[PDB]
């Protein structure tokens, strides 16, 4: 009865080649941030006991699985090695001043795991508004947390927004150097970082996911070829 | 048996100076990272400073910049925290900490669900 | 009061684990070396057997 | 009072330091110097069955030493017959994040979770000839690690929320719940008996359970990092464990403490999977060094190395009769040696 | 008659001197060199599991249509004693270096679609390169046997002829090709300079078929070294294809490690 067996087999071939093609085709993300954040409002920002939620996108005829973690204690050493082989790591964060210290200490500790110094980091520095009436205002002071904000300087090349005052890009274009230099501390040149600016309600997220991914496979492609 | 026990500490005037020492017991001393932490009344678990296997490489946080310094001792098995001129906001209970795994530069132990490997800590009270 | 009931069950705990019967390690040696030298005919990644029987060639 | 607690566990865990020092005469290592080395140990690939798309993290064979289940990171799950390499059955599940697998002793069954906190409970012979899902089993509030089966109406689990459990099926409630660990639980087995169990938990301790009552009879400790993998000898009298500090280790259950010690000063990677042989003379590790060592657990000196892989070895299992040793890893293939 | 009769077309080159003799023993010292390489790609590039990809699959089936036309070369192309014996070499020669010509556009083709349009594609496209490959030579035959079939032989070769301008359903096709294939090849590098050395670019020069416009430029004397370089450096094809791509690769190197390792 090895005629029944083979005939068996051959049919389960087909099915999985079916399978692999509708596969190789899709491209997954890992989504992160902390609790204070607004990562929920960016999964409820985007349109086509449970331990994971998944949300599907479509752009340009192309299919986006996204992945959040849900019911789970807050040890992360093992469950994140299931995520080595995803496209990219999407990074949230409030950079409104303090926890700014946790938030640079957990993206200093992701980009330095051996299982994952080959995935590229998508940078979110959300809560814009937050961060200027913050600093327009003048209560707070962000020296007393960051000395290093008594001697900096906007460099020459800088290209501000129109109407915005300059202290308030001092501040940002700070806060977003401190984590560049944490990012290019090492300087392998295997993976990178892509810093961006969003605030709550905007409509332009898709599109930036979109273009980081384009760089990243042109990347990978180009590195086959021993062409880089 | 992963065992770390504390010892300094106490009560000293604003301005003042100590030193914190930590002995450890149960595994090699030199293939691993280590980190300071404490803990303020109505908060979290902060960071401090952290020293790598040599002693070649030093980290501080911004507010303890100018201020405090950290010490590996491999032979005597310790780790030691300078610390000088305090001001009121350094009331804390302080803990040594120790990164899960060897030969690495990665950490993850801050976690306030019972993080394995850290220690019960030292009372460390300024005021006049 | 969860650090004084936590306490409460190491201490009782440590107590019920401090009052077992205990043998000697040379015992366990022999009966570990009494075992592996007990069905070592049968062990054919240590003992391999004819091309004949072999259901994988 | 915090502090008379805290003395009283200090007292108690001195007495038992005490006690366990008043036991060690004799070495396992003096004791054995009258063995014949084992000698080298060569293995060749007799097969290699592919048809996955990514990484496979579990494998169970069957009973019969004939069938066997792997799962993938990819939503499925297969059912191959490694004689002829063909395929049985293929299964796609409602969740790609697969963690564990189990196949039935009777061969009517297979189970399956991950990080949905849910296990999935499938039959194989129906009158139509089609697999369905039979249960849905929900209840933890974390990650599943490990199942295995007792019989046809019974399961364990153990999850990342610190607590192992023990389920009846046809009811779909849990039976019994058992808590004690700190960290994260990785892995039981299962004794021969199926009386008692044991886990390992990721805060460098290892624990023996009994299932009619619900209660921990004895812990072990001595690892210096996480504890990754654990299976029973056979016998049901020992277990081996092994680490993420780069070090294997064998525990007794009767005179309640540690053997011996695998390890080497060129080794500075962990373990990820154990599994002992039919005689228990062969401990198969599996490194994260891309190989396969094969260690005299007798003797603690390296006696081979399987080494065809080209990533992170995951899965490695043994026959019912000792005929074949099935491995996977990373890079989407399984080998199966003699 | 020495290897640049397949890019003549000024069929009033005579020649005043000993350059013949050294044309002669350069061509064949290199086919033979050739043949040797081209067989073990072949066996590389079939009998190996990890290498199988729309890539392999092109230049597999490059290599099986070089080493056809250059035995077919070598064995009958001095037979202008039997007026229906030779009559039948000149078709299968003309169909086999048309085959090549075809794959090496493919190459091309394949640069374009992982570098511009970067992502994947709903469906495979493996029947189209079959299709292509082997369609557009065997049209080509038929359609030039069809218009004219009494022009395969001439009397020094027996290669397409030259009084009538048979021979530029060779030389015509062939040339586009090349056309094309820089266009592509400027484009790679182009991202080189606006993303981001020189062993992959040479290495890309020897699938791409660049060098073969060398021996158009060849109609008088005083132009001799041009002949020369077309047989210096077309001839040895086969050489750099396993050069390159066969001993510099990590991937095929450590594929030869595990393979003879056991």
């Amino acid at each position: 009865e090895d005629k029944a067996a083979v005939e068996r087999s051959k049919m389960i071939e087909k099915q999985l080649q079916k399978d692999k093609q509708v596969y190789r085709r899709t491209l997954r993300l890992l989504l992160l941030g902390a609790d204070n954040s607004g990562k929920s409002t960016i999964v409820k920002q985007m349109r086509i006991t449970s331990g994971i939620f998944e949300t599907k996108f479509q752009v340009d005829k192309v299919n986006f699985h996204m992945f959040d973690v849900g019911a789970q204690r807050d040890e992360r050493r093992k469950w994140i090695q299931c995520f080595n082989d995803v496209t990219a790591i999407i990074f949230v964060v409030d950079s409104s001043d303090n926890r700014l210290q946790e938030a640079l200490n957990d993206f200093k500790s992701i980009w330095n795991n051996r299982w994952l110094r080959t995935i590229s980091v998508i940078l979110f520095l959300n809560k814009q508004d937050l961060l200027a009436e913050k600093v327009l205002a003048g209560k707070s002071k962000i020296e007393d947390y960051f000395p290093e904000f008594a001697r900096y300087t906007t460099p020459e090349d800088a290209t501000p927004e129109p109407g915005e005052d300059p202290r308030v890009t001092r501040a940002k274009y700070f806060i977003r150097k401190e984590f560049v230099d944490i990012s290019t501390a090492s300087g392998d040149g295997r993976h990178i970082c892509y810093p961006h600016f969003t605030c709550s309600v905007d409509t332009e997220n898709a599109r930036r996911i979109f273009n980081d991914c384009k760089d990243i496979i042109l990347q990978m492609n180009l590195r086959e070829y021993n062409l880089v | 048996q992963v065992q770390l026990q504390e010892s300094g500490g106490g009560l000293v005037q604003p301005g003042g100076s100590l030193r914190l020492s930590c002995a450890a017991s149960g595994f090699t001393f030199s293939n691993y990272k280590m980190n300071w932490v404490r803990q303020a009344p109505g908060k979290g678990l902060e960071w401090v400073s952290d020293i790598s296997q040599s002693g070649a490489s030093i980290s501080y946080t911004g507010s303890v910049k100018g201020r405090f310094t950290i010490s590996r001792d491999n032979a005597k098995n310790t780790l030691y925290l300078q610390m000088n001129s305090l001001k009121p906001e350094d009331t804390a209970v302080y803990y040594c900490a120790r990164c899960p795994a060897p030969f690495t530069r990665d950490c993850f132990d801050v976690t306030s669900t019972t993080y394995a490997y850290r220690g019960q800590g030292t009372q460390v009270t300024v005021s006049s | 009061t969860a650090s004084i009931a936590q306490a409460r069950k190491l201490v009782e705990q440590l107590k019920m684990e401090a009052n077992i019967d205990r043998i000697k390690v040379s015992k366990a040696a022999a009966d570990l070396m009494a075992y592996c030298e007990a069905h070592a005919k049968e062990d054919p990644l240590l003992t391999p057997v004819p091309a004949s029987e072999n259901p994988f060639r | 009072e915090l502090d008379q607690l805290r003395q009283e566990a200090e007292q108690l865990k001195n007495q038992i330091r005490d006690a366990r020092k008043a036991c060690a005469d004799a070495t396992l290592s003096q004791i054995t110097n009258n063995i014949d080395p084992v000698g080298r140990i060569q293995m060749r690939t007799r097969r290699t069955l592919r048809g996955h798309l990514a990484k496979i993290y579990a494998m169970h064979w069957g009973t019969d030493s004939r069938l066997l289940v792997s799962a993938s990171q990819d939503g499925k799950l297969i059912i191959w017959d490694s004689y002829t390499t063909n395929k049985v059955h293929a299964i796609p599940l409602r969740s790609s994040w697969v963690m564990t697998c189990a196949y039935a002793p009777s061969g009517n069954y297979v189970a399956c979770g991950g990080l949905d906190n849910i296990c999935s409970i499938y039959n194989l012979k129906t009158r139509e000839g089609n697999v369905r899902v039979s249960r849905e089993l929900a209840g933890h509030t974390g990650y599943l690690s490990c199942c295995r089966f007792l019989d046809d109406n019974q399961i364990v689990t153990s999850s990342g929320d610190t607590t192992c459990a023990l389920w009846d099926i046809e009811t779909g409630q849990q039976t019994t719940t058992f808590t004690g660990h700190t960290g994260d639980v990785m892995s039981l087995s299962l004794a021969p008996d199926t009386r008692l169990f044991v886990s390992g938990a990721c805060d460098a301790s290892a624990k023996l359970w009994d299932v009619r009552e619900g209660m921990c009879r004895q812990t072990f400790t001595g690892h210096e990092s996480d504890i990754n993998a654990i299976c029973f000898f056979p016998n049901g009298n020992a277990f081996a464990t092994g680490s993420d500090d780069a070090t294997c280790r064998l525990f007794d259950l009767r005179a309640d403490q540690e053997l011996m010690t695998y390890s080497h000063d060129n080794i500075i990677c962990g373990i990820t999977s154990v599994s002992f042989s039919k005689s228990g003379r062969l401990l198969l590790a599996g490194y994260d060094d891309f190989n396969c060592n094969v260690w005299d657990a007798l003797k603690a000196d390296r006696a081979g190395v399987l080494a065809g892989h080209d990533n992170r070895v995951s899965c490695l299992g043994v026959t019912d009769d000792g005929m074949a040793v099935a491995t996977g890893s990373w890079d989407s293939f399984l080998k199966i040696w003699n | 008659t020495n290897f640049a009769v397949l890019m003549a077309h000024v069929e009033v080159k005579h020649s005043d001197a000993v350059h013949d003799l050294l044309l002669d023993v350069i061509t064949w010292v290199g086919i033979l060199l050739s043949l040797v390489c081209l067989l073990i790609c072949i066996f590389t590039f079939c009998f190996f599991r990890g290498l199988q990809s729309d890539r392999n699959t092109i230049h597999k089936n490059l290599c099986i249509s070089l080493f056809v036309a250059e035995l077919l070369f070598l064995i009958g192309i001095n037979r202008t004693d039997q007026p229906i014996a030779c009559a039948v070499f000149a078709a299968l020669l003309h169909f086999f270096f048309l085959a090549a010509f075809t794959w090496m556009f493919l190459e091309g083709v394949q640069l374009y679609i992982m570098l511009v349009e970067v992502f994947e594609s709903e469906h495979s496209r493996r029947k189209y390169f079959y299709l292509v490959g082997y369609g557009m030579p065997a049209l080509i035959v038929a359609v030039s046997a069809a218009v004219d079939y009494r022009s395969y032989g001439t009397d020094k070769v027996c290669w397409l002829r030259l009084d009538t301008y048979f021979i530029w359903s060779f030389i015509g096709p062939a040339t586009l090709i090349i056309m094309l294939n820089v266009i592509f090849l400027g484009i790679a590098l182009y991202k080189m300079f606006h993303h981001t050395w020189v062993i992959g670019a040479i290495a890309l020069l020897c699938l791409l078929g660049l060098t073969w416009a060398f021996g158009l430029m060849y109609i008088n004397e005083s132009t001799v070294i041009m002949a020369y370089l077309f047989t210096i450096f077309n001839s040895l094809q086969g050489m750099f294809i396993f050069i390159f791509h066969c001993v510099l690769q990590k991937k095929v190197r450590k594929e030869y490690g595990k393979c003879l390792r056991t």
